[PDB]
């Protein structure tokens, strides 16, 4: 009895609008 | 991600700056050294000057050293 997977497509995305959603980060 | 690797990328691109800032915090160690430098400097020249200049940096508290020679003429 395997369990049931849910599945995620594939959809391609603005690059300019997913870097809204990056944590913030600082080195300097 | 290609935005990660982006601002993965981006974290270091003020580098310049960051050494400005570098510049700012050693020198503002550094410089009160001046002050030391500074009195020895003008400790040493003082004799050297005038004496109505002497007595002007002083605020009238230096004067001529009185050892008993070289008196007003009768
Ligand atoms: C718990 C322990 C306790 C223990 C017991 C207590 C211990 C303490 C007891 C101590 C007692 C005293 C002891 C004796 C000490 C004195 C005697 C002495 O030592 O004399 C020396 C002795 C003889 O002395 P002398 O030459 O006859 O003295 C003559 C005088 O100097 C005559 O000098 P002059 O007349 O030519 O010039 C004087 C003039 C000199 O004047 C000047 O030069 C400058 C004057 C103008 C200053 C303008 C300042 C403007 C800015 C003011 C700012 C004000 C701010 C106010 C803020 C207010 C805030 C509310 O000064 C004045 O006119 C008076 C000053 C009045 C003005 C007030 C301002 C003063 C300056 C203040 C500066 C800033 C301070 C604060 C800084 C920090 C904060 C910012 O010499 C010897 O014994 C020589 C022996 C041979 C030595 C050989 C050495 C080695 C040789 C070989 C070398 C090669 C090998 C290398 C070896 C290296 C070895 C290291």
């Amino acid at each position: 009895p395997a369990p049931e997977y849910r599945r995620v497509p594939f959809v391609k995305e603005d690059m300019e609008k997913v870097m809204e959603e990056v944590p913030e980060f600082k080195y300097y | 991600s290609r935005a990660v690797y982006a601002k993965l990328w981006a974290s270091t691109a003020q580098y310049t700056q960051r050494r400005h800032y570098a510049w700012y915090q050693i020198w503002s160690r550094v410089i009160p050294w001046s002050v030391p430098w500074g009195i020895f400097a003008m400790w040493m020249v003082f004799p050297a000057m005038p004496v109505e200049y002497r007595q002007a940096l002083t605020f009238g508290i230096w004067q001529k050293p009185n050892i008993g020679t070289h008196g007003p003429d009768p």
